[PDB]
């Protein structure tokens, strides 16, 4: 089944305040998922909740 | 490579 976590690839800045910033390398928690990584997620890192692209992330 | 497009926001 799906990783708990993922590892950024790329960093993401966001665009608006419910958005989910982080750099390369950085290790987030995924709360809630699809099937799809051309598709957007919900997952906490760096004292944040929010919403990011999912082919910035790889599943652990 | 540069960073990849972003899929569209979700519904």
């Amino acid at each position: 089944g799906s990783s708990p976590k993922a590892v950024a690839l790329y960093s993401f800045a966001g665009e608006e305040s419910g958005d989910l910033p982080f750099r390369k390398g950085d290790v987030i928690t995924i709360l809630k998922k699809s099937d799809s990584q051309n598709d957007w997620w919900t997952g906490r890192v760096n004292g944040r909740e929010g919403i990011f692209p999912a082919n910035y992330v790889e599943l652990v | 490579g540069p960073p990849p497009a972003m899929p569209a926001r979700p519904t």
